[PDB]
């Protein structure tokens, strides 16, 4: 039949693929990077503790800027804050209680959220009169909004429950572009840092590589053994990492189309929430459902340190693209800056 | 599905067509980019605490 | 004196009165506040509706008034009128039909009552939709929950009534002169005593007579004491009934001594149409006898004490139910069933008694129970010749021992009785309107004129009475329309135009509930901790996955989480319904409504929320608990 035999060369393409992906393995980061020093033991301290919402908080997004920062949370708000001051700059009760993410303009002019609403709604920070406005309702996934970036002012890129992403057209409210491969709920994205390409992660498992103009799926990862829960573009845009259920975190390369290292602990059994990169890459910081946030040598795999300041799950971070601080945000309500 | 398992085909030929490099020099690569930027890393090499804005500090900008 | 709750009661009542049915353009408009705040609405706010509801009144005068020839002048006078010209200039016009209907009707001079009822009907159908749909929206509905939330919360006691002299006693208890406190309003309060009641064995008694009164009250009858209220304190029974200060007519027929045919007659107009009404209503009244008509202080009377009678809807009785001078035979032979044929007779008997002296079959002042029986089982009543012709027609009429010859039973009720060569004087709209001046006006004051001839309690006594408390809506609604609501909703204007105005100076719109998800909120009390917290009055807004709350003069900083909430119960602390929230980690949330309704919805709506909340939050990968031990 046909159906059988497109089955038969589906199974015979993966096999080539992962041929020709162990041809290239001749050697190991863990092995190439033996030489190096270790970094060391990474302690920080809080620095500022950001108090005022109500309720769990889901999501964090830093502005270009190192020093404004989004927040979503349970409590049916986004808060703006000013990370040296602790100040609010702005306080946003929302349309939908259900949020679940957020993202901040390159720009600082607008700010992005959504949830359960299914929509990816764009508020404009500084109208005409001096107002914060929902400018835009993005209307169109079926299911979940999982994540959201602008590329800038006019153009995001979102993550669903519904299994795709999509390209929109902030002025026209549409989707512009469509990219569909996943089969189950994409949780993650981020953005290649000259946006030609972004990475998603999904509760299939896999990370894909999409390329943004042409619509199509470029490259595909595999290896994690449930949910990827968040993805992170390494700061040179060829290499990425993901923060999964199975309690691991592991780098994706993508000249060599393969995984690089695992980074996991045997007394770490949790799920990692977030994932993000120091500066250089060399530290991958994570976040965890027992409360903490661990930081990893990204090329010795070693454990570097641990950041215990929440009371409850940490469910999302950053690094600031100036390098000086980490941000955590927590079930417990707070977020705490750190370095 | 006949229509989508031949999409599951031709995907998986784009896939597959692509040039590859050694593992070995994908990892001297990455390497090599942390360590021409390690000394601009502030969590990596902590910084002075009088160029840190999260320390010693009420006096702030905008 | 009543004081409305605010506005935001709104947010709890829509809610309560739509799960119910009740916000529907024919349950509103028939309700008395109902119809005065859509009239207040339609004339004041909304021009397309205003000629439509000015057209509506006018009618409603035009029905209530007395004489053919006020019909005629009044008629003309609406025909030929500006509204009904606004009618026809706007662009919903009556019909070709009804039209043709009321002016055939007017060329031909002849002005029912009635006579505009297919205007009053497409009046309505037009009133219907989106006019409707607008006073919803509107303040003259949110004004209409505030007086509804305090129409579903009467808790009567004591207290709510400054009580006076002594206007009857019983066997069960006493009725005294009383005015209710917040309006002002003259009632009887027929106080019946438990203990007492409970020694004579007739709960069945107290308790038949509320179902009774019940099933009778609705229509303002001007021919029955009627009631108003029922309330219950640990001592008494209590029904708050029409006054009747005149005492009863036992008392004045053994003062005046026997009536003449033109004075009975009187009586037995107006008695005669308050067993129409109960009739009408399914009702067999059975224990008509002059101890049970009262009068007013004008001495128009009323049937009194429905304890006895019983509802024949559905099941026909067959029990021998009387006074032994006034049974019919019908109902003296127990399992033979009856109607309403018994007031027929039994009002027979009555009018006798009111000539006479004494019943028909009581006849040298004997009484053998067995022979008063014998006497209206086999002989018919000779009838002395001093009775004129027409009224022994009447008696010989409503005597009969066949029901299928008596008068009243041929299948038209009442209307046999009316037209007895009896009562051809009497125009019986007229005896209706109470116009027919009485033959005895009782003296002011008078005392002991409605006497009639004549041990713990357990918590079984108790739930013998526990659905006893009741509300004629209808009866509330007309006292206060006839006392305090133009002024309370004016005073309560004033009180909303200030809070608004300092609410603005301050910099703050009350519009934290607006623009988002929140599905319901109002005011609440609230306690944590029993050692640590106290009662303390918040205001709250649910969400659907939070129930947030707040003091005055901020928003809210502190809320639980639908997540958190593992069950919603009812509980008692002191007297009083509370609901208890058991929340993660052992701990308790308990919170005090400030009304039943609020207590019935805010119960519903979140156990409704965090069901809903906590299913959907199993499906979400990222808000789900996961597993943080093996
Ligand atoms: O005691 C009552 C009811 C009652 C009746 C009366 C009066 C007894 C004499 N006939 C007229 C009755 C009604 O008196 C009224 C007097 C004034 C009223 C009124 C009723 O309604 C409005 O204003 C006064 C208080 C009462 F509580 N019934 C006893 C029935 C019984 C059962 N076993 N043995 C006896
Ligand atoms: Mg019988």
């Amino acid at each position: 039949s046909e159906l059988d035999q497109l089955r038969q060369e589906a199974e015979q393409l993966k096999n080539q693929i992962r041929d020709a992906r162990k041809a290239c393995a001749d050697a190991t980061l863990s092995q190439i990077t033996n030489n190096i020093d270790p970094v060391g033991r990474i302690q920080m301290r809080t620095r500022r503790t950001l108090r005022g919402h109500l309720a769990k908080i889901y999501a964090m997004h830093w502005g270009t800027d190192s020093r404004l920062l989004v927040s979503a949370s349970q409590d049916g708000k986004l808060i703006i804050w000013d990370s040296y001051t602790t100040n609010k700059v702005h306080a946003i009760p929302l349309r939908s209680s259900w949020v679940m993410t957020c993202a901040y303009a390159p720009s600082g002019n607008y700010v992005a959220c959504g949830g359960l609403d299914n929509i990816c709604s764009i508020y404009n920070l500084k109208t005409r009169e001096g107002n914060v406005r929902v400018s835009r309702e993005l209307a169109g996934h079926t299911g979940y909004l999982s994540c959201c970036r602008f590329l800038d002012d006019n153009q995001i890129v979102t993550s669903s429950g519904d299994t795709t992403c999509a390209l929109w057209d902030i002025e026209t409210g549409q989707q512009t572009t469509t990219f569909t491969g996943h089969t189950g709920d994409v949780m993650s994205l981020s953005l290649a840092p000259d946006t030609r390409l972004f990475v998603s992660g999904a509760c299939d498992a896999s990370a894909k590589l999409w390329d943004v103009r042409e619509g199509m799926c470029r490259q595909t990862f595999t290896g994690h053994e449930s949910d990827i829960n968040a993805i992170c573009f390494f700061p040179n845009g060829n290499a990425f990492a993901t923060g999964s259920d199975d309690a691991t975190c592991r780098l994706f390369d993508l000249r060599a189309d393969q995984e690089l290292m695992t980074y996991s602990h045997d007394n770490i059994i949790c799920g990692i929430t977030s994932v993000s990169f120091s500066k250089s890459g060399r530290l991958l910081l994570a976040g965890y459902d027992d409360f903490n946030c661990n930081v990893w040598d990204a090329l010795k795999a070693d454990r570097a340190g641990v950041l215990a300041g929440h009371d409850n799950r940490v469910s999302c971070l950053g690094v600031t693209d100036d390098g000086m601080a980490v941000a955590t945000g927590s079930w417990d309500s707070f977020l705490k800056i750190w370095n | 599905s006949i229509a989508q398992a031949r999409k599951l085909v031709e995907q998986l030929k784009m896939e597959a067509n692509i040039d590859r490099i050694k593992v070995s020099k994908a990892a001297a690569d990455l390497m090599a980019y942390c360590e021409a930027h390690a000394k601009e890393d502030p969590l990596l090499t902590p910084v002075p605490a009088s160029e840190n804005p999260f320390r010693e500090k009420k006096f702030f900008c905008a | 004196k009543i004081l409305l709750p605010e506005p935001s009661i709104r947010s709890v009542m829509q809610k309560y009165l739509e799960d119910r049915g009740e916000v529907t353009f024919e349950k509103i408009f028939s309700q008395k506040l109902g119809y005065l705040l859509f009239r207040d609405f339609c004339l004041n706010h909304l021009e397309e509706a205003r000629p439509l509801v000015e057209f509506y009144e006018e009618i409603k005068k035009y029905e209530k008034l007395e004489t053919e020839e006020e019909r005629v002048a009044r008629s003309r006078e609406i025909f030929d009128s500006y509204i009904m010209k606004e009618l026809l200039a706007c662009s919903h016009p009556f019909s070709k039909s009804a039209t043709e209907h009321v002016q055939g009707h007017l060329g031909k001079k002849q002005v029912p009552p009635d006579l505009f009822q297919p205007y009053i009907e497409e009046i309505c159908q037009n009133l219907r939709g989106d006019v409707f749909q607008k006073f919803i929206e509107s303040d003259k509905f949110t004004r209409f929950c505030q007086w509804k939330n305090v129409e579903l919360n009467i808790h009567l006691t004591m207290n709510d009534f400054s009580v006076h002299r002594i206007i009857g006693r019983g066997g069960f208890g006493e009725v005294y002169g009383c005015r209710k406190a917040d309006t002002g309003k003259m009632y009887a309060m027929k106080c019946l005593d438990k203990k007492r009641i409970k020694m004579k064995q007739g709960e069945t008694l107290a308790l038949n007579e509320r179902i009774m009164l019940s099933l009778v009250s609705t229509g303002d009858c001007p021919f029955i004491v009627c009631m108003s209220y029922a309330f219950h304190t640990p001592d008494k029974l209590s029904f708050i009934l029409d006054l009747m200060n005149g005492g009863d007519l036992h008392y004045h027929l053994s003062q005046h001594g026997v009536f003449s045919e033109a004075d009975m007659r009187f009586y037995a107009a107006e008695i005669i149409l308050g067993l129409e009404h109960m009739h009408n209503r399914f009702v067999v009244y059975r224990d008509l006898k002059p101890a049970n008509i009262l009068l007013d202080e004008h001495g128009h009377v009323r049937i009194s004490d429905l304890g006895l009678a019983c509802d024949f809807s559905k099941k026909k009785p067959h029990a021998s139910v009387g006074t032994h001078g006034y049974m019919a035979p019908e109902v003296l032979q127990k399992g033979v069933a009856y109607d309403s044929s018994a007031d027929w007779f039994s009002l027979g008997c009555m009018l006798f008694k009111l000539l006479r002296g004494h019943s028909p079959f009581r006849q040298h002042k004997t009484k053998d129970k067995h022979e008063i029986d014998r006497m209206t089982l086999t002989m018919a009543v000779e009838l002395p010749d001093s009775f004129s012709p027409e009224l022994r027609s009447l008696l010989e009429g409503l005597l009969q021992r066949d029901v299928n010859r008596r008068l009243g039973c041929l299948g038209r009720g009442a209307q046999e009785v009316k037209e007895s060569p009896f009562f051809r004087s009497l125009d019986w709209q007229m005896v209706f309107l109470q116009k027919y001046p009485p033959p005895l006006i009782p003296p002011r004051g008078e005392v002991n004129a409605a006497d009639a001839f004549d041990i713990k309690l357990l918590d079984s006594d108790q739930e013998l009475y526990r659905n006893f408390p009741l509300t004629i809506s209808e009866r509330w609604q007309q006292e206060v329309a006839e006392t305090v609501f133009d002024t309370i909703n004016a005073e309560t204007d004033r009180l909303e135009a200030r809070k608004k105005a300092k609410n603005k100076q301050l910099g703050h719109e009350e519009d934290y509930a607006l623009g988002k998800d929140c599905i319901m909120h109002g005011y609440m009390s609230k306690m944590g901790n029993p050692f640590l917290t106290q009662w303390q009055r918040r205001y709250f807004y649910l969400f659907p996955n939070r129930l947030e709350w707040r003091g005055e003069g901020e928003a809210p900083q502190s809320l639980l989480t639908m997540e958190e909430i593992q069950s919603v119960e009812e509980t008692q602390i002191k007297e009083r319904k509370c609901l208890l929230l058991k929340i993660r980690g052992g701990k308790q949330f308990i919170l005090q409504c400030d009304s039943d309704p609020e207590l019935v919805q805010w119960k519903k709506e979140l156990r409704d929320a965090y069901r809903e909340a906590q299913q959907l939050v199993q499906r979400v990968p990222k808000m789900k608990n996961k597993p943080r031990a093996p």
